[PDB]
């Protein structure tokens, strides 16, 4: 490469919603279809949170508060018969899980669920901004139990809820496997009080604890 | 030379970073109904001065909590569960002409730090030692407490990139005094003073305090801190 | 420049253009663009570095014009903080993932 | 007849085809800023006469960086990384009025040439030897050099369809003068002056010199060069 | 405190002494035409910092040609034999606030210095080695050199009526720096920048530096000269 004369005058890539509102992939899981009436390997889960993959949760983590609408595509696929039907049910944060494929919780009419048969475009679902606070808390210096108990720097008003996934065909011939790719995107995106980019790199998924890492890479002298 | 006077606590000052750009303010319903104390609350609080010697890496304090024992408001805190206030903070130096070092006053909002030891947690009373400060350090620490190695502060960040927030250099070659008004930062328009740390004062060295062998062998930093418009929730029916 | 209150001498920063090469002398980045940054009056000397770009960049060197005077009760040894941001506004356009995390 | 001067360079001339219907202009930012000569720069750098035989098949000069040893313009190459200029080219023939011929004077922005024998390259002095100029060839080549071919100038087209790019023909029938104006031609407003050769000035032969046993064997091409509306970079602070 | 600018290069300054009370001034011929430069020329070049210690007896530059390797004024000496110009002399001490001394800071126009041993010259090295200075000495001395004695400085005169020239006691007991315009002193126009040295810049100690056992053993005196209002004669034909 060589070094050009790279002239224009642009800031309109660099909003909070042309920086944020990009959809990543951020859920594979696999599912089966029959076999195992009592198996936990028949459905989905995925709490939603933005600290899935550290390439989105850095960026999260460049403010301290944000709120935003969330609109997720799931690509579900299928291996190994019939045309396939599938169910992606969102739970609120407020909401009854399943235990098995085949719980009464499926059939809640407050959790809202889309039915995808195979062969049409991905099914959308949108999510609204459901925290019970003003914003969705990128890090929460406190404890969630008064008094200086257990669960640091977990908070209950950044929930966002789960997603639920399994066929609607109670059985099948042959073992049918699929596999769904959760994308998730930003959407109506506000950000307040900035933060300074994260340097260490992760260690868990619910904590910000981290191994002491240097400041740059090192050079010879300080006049080289 | 202001001599300025809140209630009944006088300090001597010697210009103002105002957090974010915005003044604390009252929240302005009778199904929820604030109560503003107004009277005390919002006088000076002096904490321990800090001596600051060559070796010394930091300090942080966690607020609003680090008042708990701070007289009215202290009190306040276990009557009310619920509150906000804004928290003037100066913090002078007072060293002498030929005394030289640098510090970083920064509030910091949010400030969730990270276990020494990762794959588990610290016992809670390691953030905090209520009105003294806990220490950074110079290099790794192991053990149940806080990963308090500067270049990596609390939050996993770089220490020199900490500008971010609402800040103030306090280099001796100039001045001595610093202070910051943060308008609480809140995602929620009231929360508990126990559970919740708004913000975490800390205040690290970047040039070392450096003198001869005829001078005293520190620096005092000293910290005063004023609740600016505290409201709590309502005690009386309605 | 965090120093003494007394502490008192002279730097030279010197910027190199992108194209040019790095003065090996104080005198050869004397004859380029420099500014002498008397200590003792201003402790605090700020530049504005153009032609910053990508899609072989510039220099800023310093130099001891003078040495640090010091009166016998100040410490000898001083230190100097650098500081970086956008100058006057700042075009950027194609965005991308961090090489950073892995 | 008329005397132009430029700086301290004057010629002698005897119309002008302007390239591509404009004329050289400036650019017209506090992020960027340009540097404009003016002094010097614009006076007229003439070069090497070129002798012109019975069995001569052209020359090329690749600008800008044809005048990579000439005077300031030659010296600004060096110490400023980005630039453009405009470049009037007057090429005289002053043949006899027995002598006959014709000269194709055509500048062909962006000449990418092709080497020699293909599946290589060429170690990059062949397309340019600052001053003088690579001659074409009346035949096919072979070695690690440029295709100089004529008929396939050197970009693989007709060289007889090399009229669309901004030409003028010298008849020695009629004329003996071209002057040409090529309005800097590039994708980005200022490049490197050592990487990237702006145009071609190519001068070929169509039809061949012709003359009898008393008349000098030779005619000699004279090329000038004014680099009109030079800017360069800034070198100051902002 | 003001920053002052020229061109490329800025200093930070913190009265200006106008020798014999005239600016420096442009000429103002179809006969003979000079060049005004203008363009560099004027940016500030700062010489190499000289260290005064308790036994220095002085220091003294001669210009013109002090400036003789300084860029493109040291440059446009080579190509122009006539020439005239200002000079602006700052001259900073940048001492501490224990040190005690004072400095003549003189520009002496037409300083013809005697030799060491009369009855010969010197081989005109010893009059100037361009940017460095020649001291001064506190005794006679001999041999085919200057006689760099103070108390009689160059020229066989007392040096304590040295102040007859523009001048500027430097007392670090209240100031620092120094400044002096020296408007072209000459008995011709124009005169060549390399046979005619047209003043002398000597800075004499008399009060001589002092210190105790703490502080540092020198005082770094800093020289920068802005030629202004430089002109030279004409390249170009008429």
């Amino acid at each position: 490469q060589t070094r050009h004369v790279v002239n224009f005058h642009s800031r309109s890539e660099s909003t909070i919603e042309n920086f944020m509102g990009r959809a990543a992939c951020v859920f594979m899981d696999q599912y089966k279809i029959n076999g195992e009436e009592t198996s936990t390997d028949r459905f989905a889960v995925w709490t939603i949170n933005i600290r899935e993959m550290a390439q989105l949760r850095r960026k999260c983590e460049m403010f301290t508060y944000m709120r935003f609408d969330i609109e997720m595509t799931m690509v579900i696929t299928s291996c190994q018969m019939p045309v396939l039907t599938h169910q992606i049910m969102y739970v609120p944060p407020g909401g009854p899980i399943p235990a098995k494929v085949d719980g009464y919780e499926w059939q809640t009419s407050t959790n809202p669920s889309v039915f995808w048969t195979e062969g049409n475009a991905p099914p959308r679902i949108s999510i609204p901004f459901i925290s019970v606070g003003n914003a969705y808390s990128s890090f929460y210096d406190g404890w969630s139990h008064f008094t200086q108990d257990g669960t640091y720097g977990y908070t209950t008003l950044n929930a966002m809820g789960k997603l639920y996934i399994r066929h609607v065909n109670r059985s099948s011939p042959h073992q049918i496997t699929s596999t769904i790719r959760v994308y998730f995107k930003p959407k109506h995106i506000k950000a307040w009080v900035p933060r300074p980019p994260r340097l260490c790199p992760y260690i868990n998924k619910r904590d910000v604890n981290f191994v002491v890492t240097e400041i740059t890479d090192s050079r010879t002298s300080i006049t080289d | 030379v202001r001599s300025m006077t809140l209630g009944n606590s006088t300090i001597t000052t010697q210009n103002v970073v105002v957090g974010y750009g915005e003044w604390p303010s009252y929240l302005s319903t009778a199904e929820d109904q604030p109560t503003q104390p107004d009277v005390a609350t919002c006088r000076f609080y002096t904490l321990e001065s800090v001596q600051w010697e060559k070796t010394s890496p930091g300090w942080w304090w966690k607020f609003p909590e680090a008042l708990k024992n701070m007289g009215l408001f202290g009190q306040n805190m276990h009557y009310h569960y619920l509150g906000r206030a804004g928290y003037t903070i100066h913090v002078q130096c007072n060293a002498s002409k030929f005394h030289q070092g640098c510090l970083l006053v920064v509030c910091v909002p949010e400030a969730e730090m990270g276990c020494a030891d990762t794959d588990t947690t610290f016992p809670a009373t390691e953030l905090t030692t209520e009105d003294t400060p806990h220490v950074f350090t110079s290099d790794s620490i192991t053990g149940k407490k806080v990963q308090a190695a500067v270049c990596n502060a609390g939050m996993g960040v770089g220490v020199g990139n900490l500008t971010i927030f609402p800040h103030q250099w306090i280099n001796l070659r100039t001045n001595n005094s610093a202070t910051i008004v943060i308008p609480y930062i809140n995602s929620v328009p009231m929360d508990n003073m126990f559970r919740h740390y708004n913000f975490t004062l800390m205040i690290i060295p970047f040039a070392p305090l450096n003198f001869t062998d005829g001078a005293t062998a520190y620096v005092p930093i000293t910290v005063t801190i004023a609740p600016m418009y505290a409201e709590y929730n309502g005690l009386r029916l309605a | 420049f965090c120093g003494s209150a007394m502490a008192t001498g002279k730097l030279l920063i010197s910027y190199s253009p992108p194209g040019a090469s790095v003065p090996t002398s104080r005198k050869d980045a004397m004859l380029g663009t420099h500014i002498v940054w008397d200590i003792g009056l201003q402790s605090s000397c700020v530049l504005c570095v153009p032609w910053i770009s990508q899609s072989s960049a510039g220099y800023i060197t310093c130099w001891y014009q003078t040495n640090i005077v010091v009166p016998p009760g100040a410490p000898t040894s001083c230190d100097v903080l650098c500081f970086a941001s956008a100058c006057n506004d700042f075009s950027v356009r194609l965005l991308r993932d961090t090489p950073f995390m892995a």
